[PDB]
This record gives structure tokens, C-alpha cells and sequence, in this order.
């Protein structure tokens, strides 16, 4: 069938070995076609744990994690960590929609049990300091989207939204 | 000696009974508290145009009015707003029939036929500076009665 | 709102005054210069430099010769070299019009935004739920004077309060974002 | 003067963001509504007005009245395309306005929530307003001093408030937005367009055949050319409050209300938007 | 408030229209308009409702009364629609029409100081700007869209397309008076854009028609029933009509690629009925499915509940005209090639067509048939052919050979229906052709004839195989 | 001999109301009365004035019924509902311009039929712009009131 | 310390036996005092699993569940399913807040794994059929609040805001 | 063709046996369905003749006699005293109207001679006396509209209708 | 059919064992809602007959009695000292009233014979000497109202209310 992996886009670097499929199929939800990114996905009520980044659940409607959607299984390290779920492709709040939906998808989101040990307060984060933008454009946007450097020289066009689009929330304690 | 308070009492008896729903009463009370200051500032003819424009003078409502002039068992029917505005129009016309400003036969014969409500308004226009002076105390009385005998929303 | 041609810089809007308003501002300044040990001779001198021309439309800072103001009024202007730069900071021109032409321009120069109320049941507009409101365009300038009587607190007021007072909310429709205002204190504007 | 009239279209074509579009459309409506007369050798005898092409074109040699009618319909479509192409967006004044306003409000100790929203389809806001109403019969909610279409703050607040009612009961709705005996705890601003891919306005059409018709013998199309807001046009607006526990519903409602319409005739998928961004800047 | 039911649909050779009357314009492309889908759904709903109310009570209702009846699902000026349409095209991104350059200024020289018509023709794979004043020049351009050389000859052969193309093909320039190269260049530039945009015909448009239902409209009085009938009619619209222009001649013909229902209690009886079309082996199978879904409503569906409400209004058979489906006329065939069929529909529905010429002779009945079933047709009171012959054959009284007799068509006493059948320009075609497909390459051809209220006891027996022979010849 | 804006509005409405035979035309003129005044503020008087003259579609024979409406109280505006409502409101406005002596009836008529004078009318209207807009919206407000009063809600 | 637990209010009620503690202290968060039900919690991005009722993590923010907070410890066989957070009473998307809270607490919410082998097709559900209203009034609002039917008769308030406040999204399948 | 008959509705119940044609045609102008009477005719100037009430024409526009207009012809033994005319159904005073009319009609108005031998000075009188509204819904409504007490049963509305709608000026002389 | 019995309040306990049905239905008219008594009824023209205390019917509109309106049925052996009425919730003279009634209510009032021998000279009586209302609350507002000893210690509010709101007119014999 069709399964997707939620690669959130923080300013952390702990997302190196995070896929068990590079492309595998011929269907990525997030795309780039000479205008920018597409189908960026937002999950509210979740704060990443960038110190070993994982989607921690808070019940706050004002948190949000934005990321890209790729296809595949987690790592061969699964079954305890990710919050996998099967959604009918209409439960997805996709920013910059361009295509259509498969009408049902399997999503894996790198999830962490809240660890109810501290008041899990959080703080918003914006992706600045293009250094980290540059290194993530190699880390993910050449490792997943090797379509870079094949046609896409307007990386600064994409780098623009990377510096703008993928804001998120993190506990930062 | 003040017979405008007496005339006001009679008109208020009529309208207070001619309104079934309580919301219609309360809407009339608001019209009473507002249109007197309006008729003082802006004058009689502008305010009259305002009232009659928010009254919905069809041949049905006008019939209820023409009967109200004699019935004691008539009823003002319609929406709270339309009936409040028509009740205030009745207040005013009732003052004009008494005090002999307008001949009652003329007022009735004009309320019936649409080709003569314009002539009603033309006579009202010619007389406006007289009406605007006389009716002041009548309308203040109606205001006081309304804010006494009716409650607020 | 202006439609000008034959002019280098293009303007989507311009400031408009009449000589009646200027006469009223001058009157304010005269009155409060008599009633107090205060005299704003710079502002007064600019105002009556303008008022000298009373009787013909002028432009303080532009090369506008003709224009159509509020798409209704065709005015022929003729410049004046005064250039009040501190009230009209952004280099917008400032037309001072004959009081009979400028009343119409000023009065159609407002915004009538017509609103409604929706009937949540049917999700159409309620009956009788439809009205207009006048707003005054943003960047509009009103002139006013704050006067004080000799007291110990009035000094404390004019020195601390009126010096930290910059923004207020005036009027209604605050929750439409319709009240925000900046006070200027001619004490440091002219 | 009649010269402003006979040159308004050249003006539109040559200034294109620095004319007052409101007055420009209103003045060219006089040309539109006097078409048959501005053509009777009143082209100003210049060769720049788009009126000169209607002296060459011959649409009905046999009757000049039908001829002028057809030329006028062509002129209406041409004006719509002219406004759409030429009048485009500079969002620099709008960015300056919103940033200065954020500063002002931070001074006043408000909790600001900057919101941007890109239009996904062709939008239609204030379709009963007055901009083109005298040419097209439709309007667009349009600021004549920012010279830009916009979304009224009352309208955004109304949609948010109706959503919050549907979601949380009218009691809590009033607790956030106030009733006739209290006042709203949350303030909204208009939404002005800050950035667009391309064209700002684009022409569209509606053609009622069987609206208000008894039978098929009534049926006759009635096309309605009008201007709409182009897709991929971003609208920025703020939300500011003091009471902290007003942040939760608002920033929760905003992502959803946008998916459904935020303008006119959204039951045929017109005025859809996408949440592009949110920034809560709390007051400390 | 809640997604009711999705639909994956497919439209072949859609001829959608925009403000410029084309699917593409200098600003966007729109191959499918949700407004057209909404309006056509409403039209088909009214047709289906009259079919129902006539197959039980023999009555017919005015479109006003029906629209007022269904304004709880479809909304009116008194209520917002309960259903919200959202069309989503895949690869329906932001394209538009750009005309990078056109090499004029030689066509202009042969124009100046003259009054010349400038036709265009696009055959020969190059654009050649003919001039009525006997001059021909070929034009070189490079445009945004690429006409695939299949659409060119398709338009060339399809005598219906090549006709409605007359209105985007020429102008009548008058350069006698002062006429400068700039405005002439702009005139011909916009003429060329208009011509070139006619060729945005892309067969096989695929789109997802989502439908959201506002749950706030609870069971007010008969909401679930009205809504279920609306969904029945939406399915009947997808299975008997297309979108865009010339749908009554094959274009825009819709097809079901997939259906997904999200509120079972409502669309469960329609999602199965739609699966009943995701695979169709043979023609008679499809005809059976059609008659099943059609009869399923006339008796099997909910009941005659709101047909007994005091909101409806009987038609006046002499001043009102409605249509309604007649199940007896549902000819089906199998295509094996679509373009040829779309081309031969002309021979089917043209008064000198060699597929109806050989089904009807003496030609007057022929005219008559079209003038009653083939929409509006420019008739002339100038050369006898109108004299009597059609006037006698459409007459409801006065003879008994014409298998069609218009209700109020009088000899020399023509009052309304004569001035509607012979004078009203915007009259649809009752004889309609649709092209269906399953997910295999099984292309069929629904032929059918809508039944009109202005007929006086139509001879169903006659046209039932006149229509059959017509379907035979076009395939 | 000077009539106030309400008396003038009443005298105009009398003739219009009489000349609208069909009740649909009345009910359409009522809506014209309700909306054209806000449009006249929002877009100025000259734009909306010519909007009205075009939406009336003077037809060169309905123009003549309009012309007679100034003289004979036995005139009748004929044409479609939407045309007759707009030609009635046009009569309203022309009446204000004439009875107030802002423009002459001769010039108004000539400019209304003959097309060479239509543009001279545009010029003469731009000249008298502050003369008109100063006190016309009161007359049109009176007309709106009278219409919403003596005409039934459709 | 101070720890709560969120008992949700959907139309189907297996709501009796879920928790061991029923006192906590002299107070809970959700209250009923002379004005109706106060301090009701709204949790977005979730849906109920009324078949043995629990909360289901979803990604669609258009989903939500509303219920009340009473002090308990859920059946002491967990740290496996029933979620636990420590939020500072500001990220709490509460409704009708009348008295502030300790701002450092522990919420226990009835959680369930997504069970990702079928889609998640939710549905909005409100409350009617006053037998349902009444059986909820008696099945929980006395299970915690003995204040009803003995200290007050105002129950029409709770009889109306139950049908007003508590509307949720269910899996229905 | 189409011919109707006018019926007084005063308290003097002369409506028991005073006209003959029950229905005859498809419609009486007066209609009743769940929204009271509709299309009641008013005749102004006239007065009633309480002893066998008949319209004595006073020349006073203040005097009126509201009544109902039903299909038929009077008693087949009259028309030497009655008034009869043909007015085009748009030239007659009609209140509470429900639909449009046949655009012309013949109408038989019960008309006494003016009895101009002793003076006519009217006294306006309404309806009262529940006995009277009961006997009137007996006499005139039940035969003319048998629907009364079979299908339209809410004679509550049609009784208060006549208690408020129908009034008149009576001679009392 | 909801049935209510009126019970007076004198200064002497003529109300020891008179009613035997307390709740019966679902609600109560006479309330205690953060503000004291509510929906108290005043019957005008019926003095008190403390000696066998029942509402002796006088003909003086200036005599009146106020009292509770409990939901109950009297003794199941009435028709010997009682009057009975069914009233449409508007004929009722409620004071300090809170909640609309269901438009259908049978009322049972203590009645006594006029006994046309002893001249009815009735005088007003005003409750005081809070020991009196001390016995009242335990005999009235505790027997019928367990809201005390459960909800509040604020008996003093309703106590001063009884002193203030409740007077009556007693036949003094």
C-alpha cells in the first residue's frame, strides 16, 4: 500500500537516520516544481523535543509542528516510538496544496510519550540563520529531493520559505 | 390646565390594548422614547417621513388603524417593528383628529385610498410648523406613559 | 482621492483643507495666546502665510495645476511656497480650497462602509440588519488644544503625563481596529 | 474636464499602481456609460486612448445601434482585462503599515497575533460594495486610500465568531466577543494584500440561465463580467487583545475558518484561503 | 461543516467557458467551473423531479416552485445552500495564455487605407491570415500553449466546432480613415489570442468533485428526503449529462472514476449505485443499469411525501415549458473511437445530414423533427418551406401522420408556442448524446430524448427506433 | 414659489408614482430609491447620473414619455420593469435639477436625446458639481422615505 | 500534590466505572455553581472511541472533544495507555473559567493507540433526547457532584448547557 | 361566468337562512387555512340594518361594513332590492389577501333601500359575545366551508379572527 | 398533570401535618436561589382563619395572603376543607418569580367556610420575633426544603425574607 513518513523541519540536526525508504515509490506529497514547496503539513497540539526531537503531545490548540511528507517506513526502529495512523487523506491540513489525495494514507509521526515529569511549557521557533537552513537543505532537500541540482538552481527561492514557512513550537526547557 | 395629558391617556389606552405580543409593546416603548427627541431636533416633517416609511402602510395595516380609531377591540398585527411604528403613527394621527387639525373624514378617506395618502402628506406639510409646536407635550406624555407602563428588553 | 495628470510624481490621495478650517485654527491659537503666557508664532505665521491667499485654491507643495478630487470636483490649483513639512511629513501635497468647493470635497472624502448581520439559522442577512457607518480616512489630522490652570498637579501633568502620552483609542468600533490615534504636541512639531 | 475622461484609460495603462483605482474606475464608468457618444468623433483625436480601436472595428454594418452595443460589451471585457493586468500589487506600503501598527500596539501592551492568509481560489469579498458597480454591476471591498482591496475586520470577526458559536455555544461566544451588555475582548484589523504571485484582480463571469425563471421558455443567459481577486494573493491582518485566555480559541479557530469560505459565493468554491502564517507576540 | 461525499470524475473534450468564452485566458485556466456544476446539478434535479412527479401524479411543476421546494439543499435568496461544491483538478495549477510574439506588420500593410475583413485559418499547421480583399499571408507566432495537431484536425472535421468557431475567426477592419500601425497591431493581436484560445481542448480532464453538507440544516421538515433526492439527481446528472458547451452533442460527457461516501446514513444508497458504474462490460448491461437507477426513483425511492405540499404550482401547458426524462428512450451503443463519433453527431442532427436524411425523407418531417427535438433552428418565412409544411406537421390538430404534435401550435393563429418554437433563440436540444466510459476502454454512447411538456401525446413508439437508427448511424 | 426638499420630493414622487402603471415597476422603483442614494455618495453624482441614464435605456420613444412627464400628468412610463424604474429615478433627478434651476429643461432634454449635447452636459455637470451635491442627497433621502412608505415590499 | 483527570462527555455512556479516586480534595476543576457547568476542557485534534470510550489522537484540527475535570487516579494499571501531562494551566484550552488554578498539575486523559489498519472517518455529534441528558446528569454529575438534586433545583441550567457546550467528534465505527 | 355574493358579518345573526347558493363554483373569495380568513371585502360609506341587516347607504366615508364575498346568487327570490355590479377584481377593497382574483366578477350586495323617511345616524359596533361568534362559525362558516371541524380544526384562530377583524357601523335606529 | 398545593404562612403553626406529598413530580415552584424565596403567590380577597387556619373567603380586595406553592397532593382525603382550581400559569399572582410555568396547573388551597355569624373583621398581620420564623424554617423550609442543612448556612437570608416578604390578613378569630 501507501505509507508516509512525517519529517518535521526544525533547526535541529538530529534527523539524519530517519527514513527506511528514500523514495521507493513514485509519489511524494511534498513537492517542488519551479515555484517552491507544496503540501507542507501542520500538526497542532504538538511540540517537538529538539533535544532528540520528537512530537510530544500537549493539549494546547496553539502549538503546531510543520514538516514535509515523504513515503516509507521509519527506520527498522519503530513499533514503540512513532504514532502511526491511517487517515482518509482529508484529515490533513496541507499548506500550499497542489495535488490531490490518495483518499487514505498511513502516516508515521516521530512521537514521544509526554514524560509527565515537568510543566511542559513551550516556546515558538522560527527558522533563521541560513547556516542551519543551508545544512538542512543538504541533509533533507538533497537526500530526499535529489531533484535539487538536477534542475533546481533556485534553492534560494526555496531557502526563502525554509527561512519563513516551517515555524514550530518546542518545549525549550 | 393640561388636556394633552388626557388625550395622551386615551391614545395610550388604545394602543396598549391594540398590541397583543409583549415585544410589540416594548418596541413601541422604544419608539416613544426616541421619536420625541427626533421630532424636536430634526422637525416634524422629516420625522414623519421616517415613521411612515418604517410603518408598512399597506391596506391591511391601514385597515387595522382605521378600525382602531373606533374599535376598542381592534388589533395591530405584523412584526414588532412594523407595529410599533404604526402604533406611533396612530398616536400622531389620533392627536390630529382630536384638536381638529385634520378633518377625521379626510384622514379616514385618505387612509383608505392610496391616491390620497400623498394628499394627506401634503396637508401635513402645509401644517407642519403648527403641529410641531402643539404636539410636543402630547408626545412627552406618551413617552412618560410608555416608560412607566411597559418594561424593557 | 485625486485623479491628477500632467504631473511628475503620481499621487493616489492628497490632503485637503479649506480656508474656514485654517481660520478656525488661527482663532484657537489667538485665543489661547491671549489667555496664556504662550505664543506659537511659527504655526500662526505659517497659517496666515497661507490665509493671505484666501479666495482661490492653492497647493502648498506640488506642481498640481488641475485635478479631480473625489471623482466629482474638478479644481484648478495654483501653488504657494510655504511647504509645511512637519505636519504633512510624508511629502503628500496639501490643497487649501475655497470654502464652498472644499466643503463638498471634504464631506465626500469620508468612508461609508456598509455592514450587515447574518441570521445564523439560515445564514442569510437578517431582516432589517443592514446599515452604514462613516469612518474618517486613516492619516486624518485634527487640531485641538489642551489647556491647564495654575496648580501643582497641572505642572506634574504637563511635564510627565503629556510627555509620555503618544497613542490613544478614540471613539467606537474599537474591536474593528477603528480607534487608534497619535498625538503630536505642537510643542515639538512647530 | 472632459480631458481627464478621454485620457483615463491611458492613465490606467501608464501609472498602474499609482493612480487612485477607485476614482479611475469611477471616471471611466462615465466613458463606459456614454460609449456611444464618446465615439462620435470624441476620441480626443489622439492615438493613445483605447477608444480609437472601436472606430476601426466594424461589428454590424447594417445597424449602428447594435454596432455600438457590441462595441460596448467588448469595451467592458477590455476594461476588466485592463484593470486586471495593469493594476498590480506593491505590498511594501502594506508591510510598512502593518509593522508600524504592530509597534504602536506593542506600546499599548497588546498581545498581537499577526496572521497571513493566501487566497487559494478566485476570491470575492464585498461583492455588493461599490467598485466597478457602475461598470460591472459587481463590487470589491476596496480601500480608496490604501488603493487596495481588503477584507473588513468586521467580516473576519463575524466569521470567527460564528465558528466559535457553532463550536462552543453562544455563551462562550459572547464571553469572548462580548454581548450588548459587555464588550469584545479581542480586536481585529482589516486584511490588506501584502504579496501576490502575479495579477491582483482577474476577470470572471456568472451566467444565470434559470434563476428567477418559470420554465424553459424563460431561459436566457445573462452574462455578468466582473472582477475578482486572483489566487495566490496573501492578505495580512492582526488580532490583538489584553485578556490572555482569549488567545486559545482565536488561534485555534483561524486554521479552520479559512478552509471554508471567507467571502462571497463560497458555496461554489470561490473564496477559499489558506493559513500561511501566524505569529503570537505576547505582551510581557 | 462535514465532508459528505467525494467523487473522482472524468470529462472528455470539455468545452468549458470563461469570460472570454474559452477555457483559457491571459490570466488563468479553468477547465471545470464549480458554478456550472452547481447550475447543471440544479437543472438535472428539476428535470428528475418533474419525471418523478409526472410518473406518479401526471402533473408538472414550474421551475420556480421546484427551486423553492429544494431551497433547503440548494439554497436561494432566502437561505444559504446546504451543500458546498469544491472542484479540484490534478495538474490544474496556475497556467494561463501567453502570446510571446506575433509577427505582424506585413498583414498591416495590406490593410492600411482599406476596409478589409481579416479571416484566420489555422490549418496547414501554420496560421494563415486570409484577407477578404483577396490576399493571404501566413503568420508566425510562439505561444504559451501547444495545439497538439490532433485538436486542429478535430476542429477541422467536426462541423459543429468549426461552426461556433466562426465567432472567433475574423474581424472587419476599416483603415480608410486614420489608422496607425499600433492600434491595428493590437486589434489583430487580440483577434489572434481569441482564435488561439479556442484550441485549449484537452480530452480526458480528471477532477475531484467534493461535496460538503452543512449539518446545521437538521431534519427541518423533510431534509433527509430532499437531500437523498438531490444526490440521486446528482448521480443522474453525472450519468446523463456533461459539463461545458455542446453537452447535448457529446462534449464534456462525464464519467465516474471513483466514489467515496463519508456519511453512510445519507449516501450509502448512492455509493453502491455508483460502484454499479465503475465497470461496464457490454452496452445492454449499461442500459439496464440506467433503467434501474431511473425506475429506482419513480417507485422504489422514498415516497410522494413533499409532492403533497402547498409550495408547488402546476404549469400552464400553453405558457410554460418544462422537460423531464422518459425512460423509454435510452439507446446505447459502443464507440471504440470517440473523435469519429463526435464528428458524426453532425450528420445525425443536421437537416442535410447523411444519417438522418436516411431515416427521414420528404424532408419536411425532417425539418419538423429537428425543430421539435433538435433545439432552435433559424426558420425563414420567405421560401415556402415554412409555408404549411412544418406549420402543419407541428400542429397538434389537423392531421394524423406527424409523430410529434406541439401543444399550442396553431395554423395561422400562432399565439405563444409558435413564437417560442420558431422564434426563441435559446432553446435546448431534447435529443442528446453522451459518451460514457468505464475504467477499461469500454466507451459507449447514451442517446436519449428528453420529454417536453409542449408535446401533445408524443408517439413514443415511433421515435424509439428512429432514435435507435440515429444511434446506429453515428457508430 | 420656493419648495423645500421634502415638498419638492413629494411633488416629484406624485408624478412618478402616477406614471408607473404596472405594480412591478413600482416595486422596482422602490429598490432603486433605496440603493441609488448610497451609490451617489460612494461614487459621486456624475458617474451615477450617467449610470442611471444608461440603465434607463431611453429607447428614443420612452424618452418621449419621460419628456411628457414634465408637462402632462397623463403620461405613462412604458418599458420593462428594470428600465422603467431607472427612467423614473432619472425623472426624479432631472426634476430636482430643473425645479431648483440648477440646469435648464431645454438643455437637459437636448443633452438627453441628442448625443452631441451629452458631452456638453458632462462638462456643465462638472462645473455645477458643488451646486448639486450640496443639497441633493436630502431630496433623494426624502424620495427614499416616500418610496419605502407608499410602495409595498416585494 | 494536585492531579486531575478528564472524564469526557459523549452521547454514549459507558461512563460509570473508570477511576478509583473520587475525592482528590475539597475541590475539582469543573464546577456547577448557580450559573452552570464551569471550567470545561476542549481538546482538539482528538476523537472519541465510544466503544469502550477513550480519546483517539488524530491530526485533523476540525475534530475535538469536550469534557470535565475531576480529581482521580485511573484504575492504577497504566503508564501504558492513559496519557499523562503536566501543563501549567495556561495551555489548558478551558471554557467558562471562573476561578484560577494551581498552574502546575497533572491531567490524565483516557487515551488509546490509533489502531492503524482502517481509516479514521469521524463524525460530529451533539446531544438531544432528554433521556440522554438526564441519564448523563445522573450518571456522572452525581458521581462527583452530590450538589445536584439536594443543594439545588437549577438543573435547567445544566439541562441546557449540556446540549450547548458538549459537542464532540466520534469515530462512530 | 363567475359571480359572487356579499355577506354581512354583524352580531345580528341574520346569516342563518339568508342566501341560497352553497358553493356552485370552484371558489369563494374568502379562504381559510391555518392562517385565519383571507380576502375579506370592505364596503365603506354604508351601514347595517340590524333588524335583518342590509346595507343602507350612508354618505359618510367614516362608516364601513366589513363582510365576506362568497360564490352564488341571493335566494333566487330577490334582485328588485339588492345591488349588483361588475367590477374588475382590482377595483375592490380586499384585506388579508391570500391570492390574486379573476380580474373581473359580478357581485350581489345585500342592499336595503335607504329607508329615507327617518334620519340615519350610525353608531359603530364591533363583535363581542362568544355566543355570537359561536353561532356565526355555526351558520356561515360551516356550510360555506365544511372544512371547518373536519380538516381545518383550529377554529380558535378563525374565531378570534372574527372577534378582531369584522366590525362595522350600525344604524341602531 | 402537574398539580400544586398552596400552603400559607402565619405566625402560628396551623401547618403541622396538613400536606403529605413533598416532591412527587420533578420541580418546585417556590424556590431558594442564592436570593431567598421565589415564585411566591399572593391570593387577594381571602383572609386567614388561624383557628383551624384556612382561607376564609372575604369580599375585601384589600385582604391578601402570601404563601408557598409546593408540588403535592393534599391528604388524598380532601373536598371537605379545600378549594380546587386549574389555572393557565398566567392567572397566577407570582412575586419574585423566576421560572415560567408549564401553562397547566391544578391548585389546591386551604379553604374554610365563611360561617356567616361572626362578623368578618380582619386585620393585617406582620411576621416578626424571629423565633417565629425559627419554628417556621424547621416546620416549612426544612420539612419541604432540605436545601438547608445541605447547601447553605445562609438561612438568615431567607429568614429575613420571610419576615419581610410574608405578611397576611387574619380574621383575628
Amino acid at each position: 500500500s501507501t505509507q508516509r513518513e512525517y519529517v518535521f523541519i526544525p533547526i535541529t540536526n538530529s534527523i539524519t537516520i530517519d527514513v527506511k525508504i528514500t523514495i521507493g515509490g513514485s509519489d511524494h506529497i511534498t513537492n517542488i516544481d519551479e515555484r517552491g514547496i507544496h503540501n507542507v503539513l501542520v500538526i497542532t497540539g504538538y511540540a517537538v523535543d529538539e533535544k532528540n526531537g520528537r512530537l510530544v503531545p500537549t493539549l494546547d490548540p496553539c502549538d503546531y509542528v510543520k514538516g514535509i511528507l515523504v513515503a516509507g517506513t521509519p527506520q527498522q526502529a519503530q513499533s514503540n516510538d512513532f504514532l502511526t495512523l491511517k487517515l482518509p487523506a482529508n484529515k490533513l491540513y496541507l499548506i500550499r496544496k497542489k495535488g490531490n489525495i490518495s483518499d487514505d494514507l498511513k502516516i508515521y509521526i516521530p512521537y514521544s510519550s509526554p514524560d509527565a515529569r515537568n510543566s511542559m511549557k513551550t516556546k515558538p521557533v522560527s527558522i533563521s540563520d541560513d547556516t542551519i537552513v543551508n545544512n538542512i537543505i543538504k541533509e533533507v532537500f538533497d537526500k530526499i529531493y535529489n531533484i535539487t541540482q538536477k534542475e533546481k538552481v533556485k534553492i534560494e527561492k526555496v531557502k526563502e520559505d525554509i527561512k519563513e514557512l516551517f515555524s514550530y513550537y518546542a518545549l525549550e526547557q | 390646565y393640561e388636556e394633552d395629558y388626557k388625550l395622551a391617556l386615551e391614545a395610550f389606552k388604545k394602543v396598549f390594548n391594540a398590541l397583543t405580543h409583549y415585544g410589540a409593546k416594548q418596541a413601541f416603548r422604544s419608539r416613544a422614547r426616541d421619536l420625541v427627541e427626533e421630532i424636536y431636533n430634526s422637525g416634524f416633517i422629516p420625522t414623519f417621513f421616517y415613521i411612515i416609511s418604517k410603518a408598512e402602510l399597506n391596506s391591511d395595516s391601514l385597515d387595522s388603524l382605521i378600525s382602531l380609531f373606533s374599535s376598542d377591540n381592534a388589533i395591530l398585527r405584523g412584526s414588532d417593528e412594523n407595529v410599533s411604528y404604526s402604533a406611533y403613527l396612530f398616536i400622531i394621527l389620533y392627536y390630529l383628529i382630536k384638536r381638529g387639525i385634520i378633518e377625521q373624514k379626510f384622514l379616514i378617506q385618505a387612509l383608505r385610498c392610496e391616491k390620497t395618502r400623498l394628499d394627506l402628506i401634503d396637508k401635513l406639510y402645509n401644517l407642519a410648523p403648527i403641529i410641531s409646536a402643539k404636539i410636543r407635550t402630547y408626545l412627552l406624555a406618551i413617552k412618560r406613559l410608555s416608560e412607566a407602563l411597559i418594561e424593557a428588553r | 482621492r485625486i485623479i491628477e495628470i500632467d504631473s511628475a510624481k503620481p499621487y493616489v490621495w492628497v490632503y485637503v483643507t479649506t480656508y474656514e478650517l485654517l481660520k478656525k485654527v488661527k482663532l484657537y491659537l489667538d485665543s489661547i495666546s491671549q489667555l496664556s503666557n504662550a505664543s506659537f508664532s511659527n504655526l500662526k505665521n505659517k497659517i496666515d502665510t497661507i490665509l493671505a491667499k484666501e479666495g482661490k485654491n492653492i497647493t502648498l507643495d506640488s506642481d498640481l495645476k488641475s485635478a479631480i478630487l473625489n471623482e466629482d470636483f474638478y479644481v484648478e490649483l495654483e501653488a504657494l511656497n510655504n511647504k509645511i513639512p512637519s505636519i504633512i511629513n510624508a511629502g503628500v501635497p496639501l490643497l487649501v480650497l475655497e470654502d464652498s468647493i472644499g466643503r463638498e470635497v471634504i464631506n465626500r472624502s469620508l468612508i461609508r462602509v456598509r455592514r450587515i448581520r447574518i441570521d445564523r439559522d439560515k445564514k442569510v442577512v437578517e431582516t432589517g440588519g443592514l446599515w452604514s457607518e462613516e469612518y474618517v480616512p486613516m492619516k486624518t489630522i485634527f487640531f485641538s488644544v489642551l489647556l491647564g490652570k495654575e496648580s501643582k498637579e497641572s505642572a506634574i501633568f504637563a511635564s510627565c503625563i503629556l510627555r509620555n502620552l503618544r497613542y490613544v483609542i478614540l471613539g467606537g468600533k474599537e474591536t474593528i481596529g477603528k480607534g487608534i490615534v497619535e498625538l503630536r504636541w505642537v510643542k515639538d512639531v512647530i | 474636464a472632459i480631458d481627464f475622461l478621454v485620457n483615463i484609460l491611458e492613465l490606467i495603462k501608464e501609472k498602474q499602481c499609482n493612480i487612485n483605482l477607485f476614482s479611475a474606475i469611477s471616471l471611466t464608468s462615465i466613458v463606459y456609460n456614454n460609449f456611444g457618444e464618446f465615439l462620435s468623433n470624441n476620441q480626443s483625436y489622439s492615438t493613445n486612448n483605447p477608444l480609437l480601436k472601436y472606430h476601426i472595428i466594424i461589428l454590424n454594418d447594417k445597424n449602428k445601434t447594435k454596432d455600438v452595443e457590441e462595441k460596448r460589451n467588448i469595451f467592458k471585457r477590455e476594461v476588466a482585462e485592463l484593470i486586471s493586468r495593469n493594476f498590480k500589487l506593491d505590498g511594501e506600503k502594506v508591510r510598512n503599515y502593518f509593522d508600524s501598527l504592530k509597534e504602536v500596539l506593542k506600546s499599548l501592551k497588546y498581545t498581537i497575533v499577526d496572521v497571513e492568509i493566501t487566497t487559494r481560489t478566485r476570491a470575492l469579498i464585498g461583492v455588493s460594495t461599490s467598485l466597478g458597480k457602475l461598470i460591472f454591476g459587481s463590487g470589491i471591498s476596496f480601500d480608496p486610500y490604501m488603493n487596495l482591496p481588503y477584507i473588513p475586520a468586521s467580516e473576519i470577526k463575524g466569521i470567527v465568531r460564528s465558528y466559535i458559536e457553532g463550536k462552543l455555544g453562544e455563551q462562550e461566544a459572547e464571553e469572548i466577543f462580548g454581548n450588548e451588555e459587555r464588550e469584545g475582548n479581542v480586536n481585529f484589523t482589516d486584511a490588506y494584500p501584502t504579496r501576490s504571485k502575479d495579477f491582483l484582480f482577474v476577470p470572471d463571469v456568472i451566467t444565470p440561465h434559470y434563476n428567477g425563471k418559470k420554465s424553459e421558455a424563460d431561459a436566457e443567459p445573462r452574462p455578468v463580467i466582473h472582477l475578482t481577486i486572483a489566487p495566490k494573493v496573501t492578505f495580512r491582518f492582526l488580532i490583538y487583545y489584553k485578556r490572555e485566555d482569549v488567545g486559545k480559541p482565536i488561534c485555534d479557530s483561524m486554521p479552520i475558518i479559512l478552509i471554508r469560505g471567507l467571502g462571497a459565493r463560497s458555496s461554489v468554491g470561490y473564496s477559499l484561503f489558506e493559513l500561511r502564517k501566524i505569529e503570537v507576540i505576547k505582551a510581557a | 461543516e462535514e465532508l459528505l461525499m467525494s467523487l473522482k470524475l472524468k470529462a472528455l473534450y470539455p468545452l468549458t467557458g470563461g469570460y472570454n468564452r474559452h477555457s483559457i485566458n491571459p490570466f488563468y485556466e479553468e477547465l471545470v467551473r464549480p458554478t456550472e456544476i452547481k447550475g447543471l446539478w440544479r437543472w438535472w434535479n428539476r428535470v428528475l423531479f418533474n419525471t418523478l412527479a409526472y410518473s406518479t401524479k401526471g402533473k408538472l411543476y414550474t421551475y420556480e416552485s421546484i427551486d423553492r421546494l429544494f431551497e433547503d439543499v440548494f439554497g436561494s435568496e432566502n437561505k444559504k445552500s446546504a451543500v458546498r461544491l469544491e472542484v479540484i483538478t490534478d495538474e490544474g495549477n496556475d497556467n494561463r495564455f501567453e502570446l510571446s510574439y506575433v509577427e505582424l506588420d506585413k498583414v498591416i500593410d495590406c490593410l492600411r487605407n482599406y476596409k478589409r475583413k481579416v479571416s484566420l485559418d489555422f490549418i496547414d499547421n501554420t496560421l494563415i491570415a486570409e484577407i477578404e480583399g483577396s490576399t493571404k499571408i501566413p503568420i508566425s507566432f510562439k505561444s504559451n500553449l501547444d495545439i497538439d495537431k490532433i485538436i486542429k484536425d478535430l476542429v477541422h472535421n467536426n462541423k459543429l466546432l468549426s461552426f461556433e468557431l466562426l465567432g472567433f475567426k475574423s474581424v472587419e477592419i476599416d483603415a480608410t480613415k486614420i489608422s496607425d500601425k499600433k492600434i491595428l497591431k493590437e486589434i489583430l493581436r487580440d483577434l489572434i489570442t481569441n482564435y488561439l484560445e479556442y484550441f485549449n481542448i484537452k480530452q480526458e480532464v480528471t477532477f475531484t468533485l467534493n461535496i460538503y453538507l452543512d449539518k446545521s440544516r437538521e431534519h427541518k421538515q423533510n431534509f433527509e428526503d430532499k437531500l437523498k433526492f438531490a444526490l440521486y439527481s446528482l448521480l443522474v446528472f453525472i450519468l446523463l449529462g456533461g459539463i461545458g458547451r455542446k453537452t447535448s452533442r457529446g462534449f464534456g460527457s462525464l464519467s465516474i472514476i471513483d466514489v467515496k461516501c463519508y456519511d453512510n446514513s445519507i449516501c450509502k444508497k448512492i455509493e453502491d449505485l455508483a460502484k454499479n458504474f465503475l465497470k461496464i462490460s457490454s452496452g445492454n448491461e449499461l442500459k439496464s443499469k440506467i433503467e434501474s437507477i431511473l425506475d429506482c426513483i419513480k417507485n422504489s425511492c422514498i415516497d410522494t411525501l413533499y409532492i403533497e405540499n402547498n409550495i408547488l404550482s402546476e404549469i400552464d401547458p400553453k405558457k410554460n415549458v418544462v422537460y423531464f426524462i422518459n425512460s423509454d428512450l435510452f439507446e446505447v451503443k459502443r464507440i471504440n473511437d470517440k473523435e469519429k463519433v463526435l464528428a458524426n453527431i453532425y450528420k445525425a442532427v443536421s437537416s442535410e445530414g447523411c444519417c438522418i436524411k436516411s431515416i427521414i425523407t420528404d424532408k419536411y418531417v425532417r425539418k419538423s423533427f429537428l425543430i421539435a427535438f433538435g433545439g432552435y433552428r433559424k426558420v425563414e418565412k420567405d421560401k415556402g418551406l415554412d409555408i404549411g409544411f412544418i406549420k402543419n406537421y407541428l400542429c397538434e390538430t389537423c392531421e394524423t401522420v406527424s409523430s410529434f404534435n406541439i401543444v399550442d401550435f396553431l395554423l395561422s393563429e400562432g399565439s405563444f408556442m409558435s413564437d417560442y418554437i420558431l422564434q426563441y433563440e435559446h432553446r435546448n436540444s431534447l435529443l442528446r448524446f453522451k459518451l460514457i466510459s468505464d475504467n477499461s476502454n469500454n466507451s459507449y454512447l447514451i442517446g436519449y430524448i428528453l420529454h417536453s411538456s409542449y408535446f401533445k401525446k408524443i408517439d413514443i413508439k415511433y421515435v424509439r427506433c428512429i432514435l435507435e437508427k440515429l444511434t446506429y448511424c453515428v457508430i
